[PDB]
């Protein structure tokens, strides 16, 4: 119960890691291929985030 | 008061300009005349993928929001696995650090990974791939997070046995 | 102008194919060269070995 | 934080300081289950590049996130390797089958490395006469002859290595294993 707690503990913080890491690449891919179909020829797409923190 | 720290991705043509304030460029719009500040710009670079099939999109992009999806709940799972278990935090913390370093630079700073995932594959073995690797990780710690339930469960009837 | 966004689309297409089938031949090229002319070496410096001794 | 192995009764096999040593240095999530396996060997499988290769089998399904290690003890006893992540087949020409995550070392008592660069991706290669790492100007950075019988190491751009080598140029093979993770 102390040694599994440890591994899964480490197990756990490089799935959040790693996983985390896949799902920003799928997302990167989504916004690109929605760009490519809903615009025209050449990609010179503004990507950009904006985080609103407050309920908004 | 929840404070959230969300963030919504967003792309625009080239020529995106604000017909309600015409005249004025798009990040003095995310700068002052913004929402009050609350939010700060960053913008997301997309590396040149090459285009496997116009014909395919739509089908491409519905696999994409099924496996968006399938990975979105799989990492709901992972969560609530870390929080339930005391690994982190319940009311905040959720994230960790990447790279020992926080999530929102790291987003702001995110970068393609081109050790492991190379430009030159189409989109069709990429997808394969990164859909792989998802089911990979995600059977390996569901294993383990039963192992540790059936060694927890182990140790509470360890505990039964010595009482009663 | 209805044909001619269709025609640019498939220009598009092909630019991007005769692109990408360049550099994937470029690339093909040069490891074939690595590999040939690495090969080609080795064999030869064993062959002039063998017959030097 | 340790390490286990799987030989049977033969003459000389790996350290496990040395794999102790070696751990460090190779992806996330791979060294956190430790249990080494060998998958081939010079003593107790022959001498024989296609035994080699025909033990090997790309087995993936299980889990395609395994590390595979190769060490070789080179003509005067100096120990040396590199470490892949994909099994070793003979393959069409196409191109090299090969993440840019692999690296080289040469271990001792003194442990070295030469982590994959971005400026290319040469010579991770695998073909029935040989087995050679990362290349470039130059002869491969390292070779395996179709017989086991001698090999060549030189500095890449790949990875940017020393020779390896006691020998450096060229050299003999007197024994080699093979590790799966």
């Amino acid at each position: 119960e102390q040694s599994l707690r440890v591994q899964l503990v480490r197990l756990a913080k490089t799935a959040y890691v790693d996983v985390f890491i896949n799902w920003f690449h799928i997302k990167a891919l989504r916004v690109y291929v929605e760009s490519v179909l809903r615009y025209g020829l050449p990609p010179h797409f503004n990507i950009k985030i904006i985080a609103v923190p407050p309920k908004n | 008061l929840y404070t959230a720290n969300d963030f919504i991705l967003i792309s625009l043509p080239q020529n995106a300009q604000p017909v309600t304030a015409p005249g004025s460029k798009t990040d003095s719009w995310f700068n002052e005349t913004l929402i009050g500040g609350r939010a700060f710009v960053s913008d997301f670079k997309i590396p040149e993928f090459k285009i496997g099939s116009l014909d395919t999109l739509i089908v491409e992009s519905e696999e994409l929001s099924k496996v968006d999806n399938q990975i979105g709940a799989s990492i709901g799972k992972i969560i609530e696995i870390l929080q339930g278990l005391n690994e982190t935090s319940t009311n905040a913390y959720r994230t960790l650090p990447i790279n020992n370093m926080p999530v929102p630079e790291y987003l702001e700073n995110f970068q393609w990974q081109t050790r492991k995932f190379k430009l030159d594959k189409s989109i069709k073995d990429l997808i394969t791939l990164i859909s792989n690797e998802s089911s990979q990780l995600d059977a390996d710690v569901r294993a383990t997070y039963a192992n540790y339930n059936s060694a927890k469960t182990n140790l509470a009837a360890a505990e039964r046995k010595k009482t009663g | 102008a209805l044909t001619p966004n269709q025609v640019n689309d498939e220009l598009n297409k092909m630019q991007a194919f005769i692109r990408k089938e360049a550099e994937e031949k470029a690339k093909e090229i040069q490891l074939k060269a690595d590999q040939e002319y690495e090969i080609e070496k080795t064999n030869i410096v064993r062959n002039e070995t063998n017959n030097i001794d | 934080r340790l390490n286990g192995y799987l030989p049977s009764t033969k003459n000389k096999l790996l350290t496990p300081e040395m794999c102790d040593e070696i751990r460090t240095l190779m992806p996330t999530r791979i060294q956190l289950y430790t249990e080494w396996n060998l998958l081939y060997s010079l003593e107790q499988h022959g001498s024989s590049l296609h035994s080699l290769y025909s033990n090997v089998a790309p087995d993936s399904k299980e889990f395609r996130r395994v590390g595979y290690v190769l060490v070789i003890k080179d003509r005067k006893n100096g120990i040396f390797g590199a470490y892949s992540n994909e099994a070793f087949h003979p393959n069409e020409h196409r191109q090299y089958t090969g993440n840019g995550e692999c690296f080289l070392w040469k271990l001792d008592k003194r442990f070295s490395g030469y982590p994959y660069t971005g400026v290319n991706e040469f010579a991770i290669y695998c073909t029935s006469e040989f087995l050679s790492m990362g290349a470039g100007d130059g002869h491969y950075g390292l070779l395996c002859d179709d017989g086991l019988l001698h090999g060549v190491s030189n500095p890449c751009q790949t990875y940017g290595n020393e020779v390896l080598s006691k020998e450096g140029k060229k050299f003999s093979i007197v024994a080699l294993e093979v590790w799966r993770v």
